[PDB]
């Protein structure tokens, strides 16, 4: 017998500046939804808008498409909960996609020992960026850290390697594990979540 | 040496940017965080009617002539609006000395951004017509209003065009570069 409770729209997050997609959760202390509908408008615009796709995000989310996606133009958006008894709205959101970037991990991290001939052996790490930002006209920058550590170490050592996609580190143990991480941001945005580890077995012969 | 002028260029408009971003942030932190401030925020910037691309497919679109010059009417229409913020918070009796900081420089380095700009144009455009047509800010009164919800809301208002025309300003500049020196293969 009861309506929706409250709901809230708690996240928003574009892996690229291309496309957004956002999530909402329930209102608990109310009935169970039958129904959600986002709706929202632009500054600048009047017509309302639906959310253009339920499906691609996963569960209670909206996503931006492409065609539906721009920077530099506030969305003030809105979700309803409904059920056979009643319904409620969230409050408003007010989202700025140039202000919720944040990327997938970086892809392919790979790590390699160097050992050159009279001059100091290092490790060489590369990686690739996450798919679908386009960094080759510019539209989006990626900066890179590093980060590695052995098992049982108390600190990781951190390495900001800018935007490069290779870097060298020289003065490790030898005959020691390390564990390697990278993440990225953009230039202007939040760190991506750090990529799985590779291993690599530093020789002894270092 | 185009190279080295698109790299400055470059570091000054992330340099810009950021501050900027920092600057508004304290600003609604300290002044006007619980409010709604940002509700009033919505199309209100002087510069709202230049057509400026507003993805990266009407970027492409743009060619770079028009690009460029795009970017400097920008850059000359914030000279009028950061000289009057300086002034104004620069006159008050208890300045907050970081929100201070922070907009004097952007307005001496804005203007060293637009000098590099012009070298660039007249490196890479060499005969592109001398005509200003910028949009005007004529904002001052509202900063100079006695009322204080008022006064905030147009200094919010401001702050929070600034944050957005140097986010475009520098994101337009990285795309620029990676068209002309690397034909889009940064
Ligand atoms: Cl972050
Ligand atoms: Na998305
Ligand atoms: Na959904
Ligand atoms: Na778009």
């Amino acid at each position: 017998m009861l309506p929706p409770g409250k709901p809230e729209i708690f996240k928003c997050r574009s892996p690229n500046k291309e496309t957004f997609t956002c999530w909402w959760r329930p209102g608990t202390d109310g009935g169970l939804p039958t129904n959600y509908s986002l709706t929202y408008h632009r500054e600048g615009e009047t017509l309302m808008h639906e959310c253009p796709d339920y499906i691609t995000g996963g569960p209670n989310s909206c996503h931006f498409g492409k065609q539906y996606t721009s920077m530099w133009r506030t969305y003030i958006m809105m979700v309803n909960a409904t059920n056979q008894m009643g319904s409620s709205f969230s409050d408003e959101l007010y989202v700025d996609v140039t202000y919720i970037v944040q990327p997938d991990p970086p892809l392919e991290l790979a790590v390699e020992v160097k050992q050159p001939e009279d001059r100091k052996p290092y490790l060489w790490i590369k990686w690739s960026p996450p798919t679908l930002i386009d960094l080759k006209t510019g539209w989006f920058t990626l900066l890179y850290e590093i980060r590695l550590k052995p098992e049982k170490a108390a600190e990781w050592e951190i390495h900001f390697a800018g935007q490069q996609t290779e870097f060298k580190i020289l003065s490790l143990h030898p005959g020691q594990k390390y564990l390697v991480q990278v993440r990225c941001k953009p230039d202007h945005g939040y760190w991506s979540a750090w990529s799985p580890a590779t291993f690599i077995q530093i020789p002894s012969d270092f | 040496m185009l190279r080295d002028l698109f790299d400055r260029a470059v570091v000054l408009s992330h340099y810009i940017h950021n501050l900027s971003s920092e600057m508004f942030s304290e600003f609604d932190k300290r002044y006007t965080h619980g409010r709604g401030f940002i509700t009033k925020a919505i199309n209100s910037c002087h510069t709202s009617s230049l057509a400026t691309p507003e993805d990266k497919e009407q970027a492409q679109q743009m060619n770079q002539k028009d690009f460029l010059s795009l970017i400097v009417s920008i850059l000359r229409s914030w000279n009028e609006p950061l000289y009057h913020l300086v002034t104004e918070v620069r006159g008050m009796q208890e300045a907050p000395e970081a929100i201070l900081s922070k907009a004097v420089e952007i307005e001496e380095q804005t203007k060293r951004l637009l000098e590099r700009m012009e070298l660039i144009v007249s490196q890479v455009h060499p005969e592109t017509k001398e005509n200003e047509i910028y949009p005007v800010w004529s904002g001052l009164p509202s900063l100079q209003m006695a009322d204080e919800e008022s006064r905030l809301s147009a200094y919010y208002n401001l702050l929070h065009c600034l944050r957005r025309d140097s986010a475009k300003i520098d994101n337009y500049l990285k795309l620029l570069k990676c068209r002309i020196i690397h034909n889009n293969n940064c």
